[PDB]
Formats: structure tokens, sequence, C-alpha cells
């Protein structure tokens, strides 16, 4: 283990005492003067290969761009590589990355009036509140991970289609699963209600 | 907490740097009587107004609406202040000096923004990859670029472009599920296409055999439900859609397909380092998402490499957001915080400190 090796955790890179051994789940700047290597686990994420990348380009900018980077894909190493360390090895070591799934309190909710007078369909941003909810038209209710779509006792067959329609278009945006959930006036249940402030 | 905005042709995509997803994703449309309507609202208006991209080409070409896209990104979809948080953008690649000066100058004197930075999309989406070197296939809405990139640095002479990109396809698809006998007229229809292009389409390995199989059975159709209980049948089109980015003139396009611009690109750079961009071949934007598209590219790049050349094609599962996963990454770490250019040095130096 001549070389100096930063092994990346949570968005820092902390100095190894004695590198060597490589998790599988994570990603290590090996920096060895005029050459620099990205190692890059299988299951490492995309903060952890992103901050191993950009922080060669600034080691290697730091040396007048003299250095070499590479990369070198964990479990497939080459010898030559192994043989820096007194005896290399792979571990199923994985630091958990930084990014965070994103998540909405109720009060961030939207809710969403779909109506259509006969040529074009609206849609309108309305108050979050139940009280919003007309019978005549379609609401859709954006609650991150859900969507609801409320039709109303008279709304026309079309608004409830285009409503449904934005709804995938919702889900298609966002990453993850997102179940959409078509909603009947006087038929909506508790988890739907709760879905307001 | 920073905020990360990706300008793209056709989305906008908008949301808070350490999240592992952009929160909003709106079209990068403006629409004026035939006083202003962005986004969603504009292309629901289609009848009655005049859209506009702000953005051809991953440039920025009408500033009045980028402005209305950037009021309706902080106002509109996220809610926030923009005075109270500093703002990454991104550029595309060979993005004029005067631009850049532009978006730096209405960030600080028309949004008061305490601090910015602007990244190329490209580095974001290759390092996000892993890599220092490589070379980007970045297929949008409106654009797809090719993008040499040596340790950090895009090589600009090498730079190829593609003016055809997923907005192509989804009217090539309409206009050939139209001659299956349907009809896209309405702002609902017209999503039915894109949904059909973003879950049903994929990039065969063999063009022609795909098309003798499709023929031969109806192994390959595909059925897409709709809410009423209607169901849009799709056979050959899954593939001939996407094929339109291997041939070009499958919409009347005189042009190379993205597996001969990528190997132009590699052709146009120094002998030395061809050999890391044929083995680091990234993915990146939302038409590279179709199933199928990287095999195909490793098959069409080893038929134009030379002999004993290593191939490789690296699609990383992000790669619809990985610019913006990018700039999260960036403006969310530790070690970037320096170069954050504050509005103190934009009140100094102006906006050329952007270059520096
Ligand atoms: N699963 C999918 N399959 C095919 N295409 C998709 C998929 N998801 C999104 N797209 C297409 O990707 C496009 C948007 O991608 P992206 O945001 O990368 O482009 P852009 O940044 O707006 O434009 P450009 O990069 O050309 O400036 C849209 O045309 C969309 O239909
Ligand atoms: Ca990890
Ligand atoms: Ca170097
Ligand atoms: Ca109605
Ligand atoms: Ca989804
Ligand atoms: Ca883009
Ligand atoms: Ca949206």
């Amino acid at each position: 283990r001549e070389p100096t090796v930063y092994h990346i955790q949570k968005g820092r890179l902390v100095k190894m005492k004695d590198p060597g051994a490589f998790g599988r789940g994570d990603c290590y700047l090996v920096d060895a003067g005029m050459k620099i290597y990205l190692w890059i686990g299988p299951k490492s994420t995309v903060d952890e290969k992103f901050l191993t990348a950009a922080t060669a380009v600034m080691s290697d900018q730091s040396r007048e761009g003299k250095a070499d980077i590479d990369r070198i894909d964990g479990g497939n190493e080459p010898a030559e590589f192994k043989a820096l360390f007194d005896d290399f090895c792979l571990t199923d070591e994985d630091t958990e990355g930084i990014l965070k799934k994103v998540q909405m309190e109720t009060h961030e909710h939207r809710l969403w009036r779909v109506h259509r007078e006969g040529d074009e369909t609206f849609f309108a941003e309305v108050d979050l509140n139940k009280n919003s909810l007309k019978s005549d038209d379609v609401y859709l209710l954006d609650a991150w991970d859900d969507i609801w779509v409320w039709r109303g006792k008279d709304a026309t067959a079309r608004e409830k289609f285009d409503g449904n329609i934005l709804a995938r278009r919702y889900d298609a945006e966002r990453v993850g699963v997102q179940e959409i959930e078509i909603i009947e006036e006087g038929q909506e249940p508790e988890e739907f209600f709760k879905s307001f402030p | 907490t920073a905020l990360v905005c990706d300008n793209g042709s056709g989305l906008v995509k908008a949301g808070f740097a350490g999240d592992d997803a952009p929160r909003a994703v709106f079209p990068s449309i403006v629409g004026r009587p035939r006083d202003s309507y962005v986004g969603d609202e504009a292309q629901s208006k289609r009848g009655i107004l005049t859209l506009k991209y702000p953005i051809e080409h991953g440039i920025i070409t009408n500033w009045d609406d980028m402005e209305k896209i950037w009021h309706h990104t902080f106002y509109n979809e996220l809610r926030v202040a923009p005075e109270e948080h500093p703002t990454l953008l991104t550029e595309a690649p060979l993005n004029p000096k005067a631009n850049r000066e532009k978006m730096t100058q209405i960030m600080f004197e028309t949004f008061n923004v305490p601090a910015m930075y602007v990244a190329i999309q490209a580095v974001l989406s290759l390092y996000a990859s892993g890599r220092t070197t490589g070379i980007v296939l970045d297929s949008g809405d409106g654009v797809t670029h090719n993008v040499p990139i040596y340790e950090g640095y895009a090589l600009p002479h090498a730079i190829m472009r593609l003016d055809l990109a997923g907005r192509d396809l989804t009217d090539y698809l309409m206009k050939i599920l139209t001659e299956r006998g349907y009809s896209f007229v309405t702002t609902a229809e017209r999503e039915i296409v894109r949904d059909i292009k973003e879950k049903l389409c994929y990039v065969a390995l063999d063009f022609e055999n795909e098309m003798a199989t499709a023929a031969s059975s109806s192994s390959l159709e595909k059925s897409y439900e709709l809410p009423d209980g209607q169901v849009i049948t799709i056979g050959n089109e899954r593939f001939r859609c996407p094929e339109t980015l291997f041939q070009p003139s499958f919409i009347g396009m005189e042009s190379a397909g993205i597996h001969e611009t990528t190997y132009n690109s590699i052709m146009k750079c120094d002998i030395d380092i061809r050999k890391d961009l044929y083995a680091n071949n990234v993915m990146s934007g939302g038409t590279t998402m179709y199933p199928g598209i990287a095999d195909r590219m490793q098959k069409e790049i080893t038929a134009l490499a030379p002999s004993t050349m290593k191939i490789k094609i690296i699609a990383p599962p992000e790669r619809k957001y990985s610019v913006w996963i990018g700039g999260s990454i960036l403006a969310s770490l530790s070690t970037f915080q320096q170069m954050w250019i504050t509005k103190q040095e934009y009140d100094e130096a102006g906006p050329s400190i952007v270059h520096r």
C-alpha cells in the first residue's frame, strides 16, 4: 500500500491510514503522483462516482495537469494496479450516499382543476383544500408520491379522460413509482382526505 | 440549500442540491398571444398562442422569454425566493462567452441571487458516470451532441451535433401512428404519443431483421391502454421511431446517424486519446433512455472502430436526469463552495468573472 488513497465517504474524501482493501459499494481516489486512479465500485452510487472524478481533475490541475488520470473498474483491476498494494483485496463495504429522496409535507401538495368548456382543456391551480373540489370538473391532487384524480359527479367523460392522462405524465416525469388513484366523488378514501393539511 | 436549474431545449429540470431527482420538470416553452404563458400552460393553450422555444440546441436565444422561464422556475414551480439560494445553472457545448455573462448578469441583477455558478452539462454527466475522460452522447429533446472530454476538459474542435432528438421522434411516432389509423390533435392525445414513446419504443439490435420478425408474426406488437379502456396497438413502430437516431433519413434528414457522429467525433481527436474515448462512451439525456440503445451503439461503433480497439458503451441508470443529478452533487459538496461566485465579486469584476 505505497500510494496515497482517499476513500469516498458521504461527500468527503477521508485518506486511509492503511490502503489496500476496496469496498465494492464505494469509490476511491488512488493518488500515485503523476498517475491518478479512480477506483469505482460496481455498486457505488452516483454521488460517489462524481466526487471521485471531480476531485481527480482538481488534483490533476493542482499539479499543472501533468498527472495521468485513469479509471479502474472495481473487480476487473489490472495486475499492475493490484501490485501497487502489499496485499490488495476486495470487500463488500458500502458507505451510504449523500443524495436524499425528496419528501413532501402535506401542505406542499398542489391541487389542480381540469375543466373543458367544449374546445380546450383547462389546467389551473386551485387553493389546496377540500372546499375547492367542485362536482362539475375533475381535480388532480399532486401528493408527490401519490397522484389522485378526483372526478366530480358532473364532470365530462373527457375531463376524466384528460385528467387521468396528465396523471400518467406526472408519473412519467418523476423518479420511482407514483400511485395514481382514480377516485369518485362520494367514494373517496380516508387516505385522500388526509393528503390535505 | 442551493438550487440546481438544468435548462434544456424542451424541458426545464429544477430542484434542490442534495436531492436525488429534480422535483420541477416543465416544458421550456413560452406562448404569447398570436401577456405571457409559460411551461405546461403554454403547451395546453396551443390553439390560440404562438409557442417559442427560448433555448435552441442548448443555447439560449430569446432572453426575454428565458427570464419568464426562470421566473416561472422560481416562483411557480419551486416557489422559492431566488434572493435566498445560491443557484447553479448549466450550459450547452460551445455556448458563446457573451450568452453566459448574460446568464450571470440576469441572475444577479434581476433575481438578486446571493451566489451562482455555470457548469457544463456534458462534464457533469461524465463526472456522474465516474469518469474524467470520455465521449458523451447527449441526446435530449431538441439536439444530440457528441462531446469528447479529456481529463475534465471538453475538446471544442471535435464536438459534433445532430439536429435531431426526442421532439422529432415524438413527431415521427405521431406521424406513423396516424398511418395506423389514429388521430392526435388535442393536448391529452399528444401526451399519449409521447407516453407511448417513453414506454414501448426500443432500439433494435439489427433493424432489418426486426422488420422481418415484425412482418412474419405479431410477436413484437404491444398494446397501450387508454383511460376509457380503449387500446392503441403498435408494431414495428416501436423500433422504427428511435431507429431515426441511427437513420436520420427516416424524417428526411440528410445527416449521419448517432453512431457515425460518435465515430466522427472520436476521429477528430488526436490519435493519442482515441483509445480512451472508444472505451468510455457515456450516454446522457432523455432520448438515450430507449431499451436496446447501448447494445446497438456497441455493435455499430465496433463495426466502424479499428481492429483490436476496445469499445465500451456506458448507459448509467440515471441518465434521464444525469446533468441535473450531477449539478445536485456539485452544489452540495463542501469541496465546491470555493468556486461559488458571490454577488460581491460580480459587483467588482462584472459579468466577466464567470469565465475565470
Ligand atoms: N423513457 C424515455 N424514452 C425515450 N425518450 C424519453 C424517455 N424519457 C424522456 N424522453 C425524452 O427526452 C426528452 C427530454 O430530455 P432532456 O431533458 O435530456 O432534453 P433537453 O435537456 O430538454 O433538450 P436538449 O438536451 O436537446 O437541449 C423528451 O423528448 C422526452 O420525450
Ligand atoms: Ca457507497
Ligand atoms: Ca493530465
Ligand atoms: Ca366540467
Ligand atoms: Ca414514476
Ligand atoms: Ca439538455
Ligand atoms: Ca412537470
